[PDB]
């Protein structure tokens, strides 16, 4: 699970325990549009190939990445975000994915 | 999963098994370049 920044809950964010530095295939940072209202992403695999899209602004997408795996990825999942910022009582927000 | 006599399984090895249907390993080729998954 994670935790959002702004008004944190009780808890920490906990996903991985690493005592070391793994070994990485990628690793690299992007900056994205903060005022944006919708973000898109198209992600899928080709000949061992994982390709990756991303835009800020507009419906259409454009080119981010590639990254080389000679795996074949099986699953995705995505985690819940536990804080004290998406709840009733509180403004009104929520997540969607 | 476990393992499911009852609960036997392919006895022998895929390589030289009668029963593949029961069989959780399945024999696959590869395609376009890709390593062996086991
Ligand atoms: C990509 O951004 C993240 C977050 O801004 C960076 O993670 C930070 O790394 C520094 C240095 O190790 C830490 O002091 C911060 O606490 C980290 N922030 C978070 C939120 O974990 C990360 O280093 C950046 N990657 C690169 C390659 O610059
Ligand atoms: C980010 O998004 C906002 C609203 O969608 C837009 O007004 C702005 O031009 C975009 N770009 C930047 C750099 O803020």
């Amino acid at each position: 699970h994670t935790v959002c920044k702004s008004k944190g809950s009780i808890r920490n964010e906990s996903w991985h325990i690493d005592s070391s530095e793994p070994l990485c295939l990628f690793k690299k940072n992007f900056t994205y549009n903060v005022s944006a209202d919708w973000l898109y992403f198209h992600f899928y695999q080709e000949r061992g190939v994982f390709y990756a899209y991303y835009a800020d602004v507009g419906m259409p997408t454009t080119f981010l990445f590639s990254l080389y795996l000679g795996t074949i990825l099986s699953h995705y999942y995505v985690m819940p975000l536990t804080c004290n910022a998406i709840s009733s009582n509180t403004d009104n927000e929520t997540l969607e994915y | 999963k476990y393992r499911h006599w009852c609960r036997c399984s392919c006895l022998p090895d895929p390589i030289s098994t009668y029963s593949p249907n029961t069989c959780p390993q399945k024999k696959v080729v590869v395609g376009i370049g890709e390593h062996c998954p086991g």
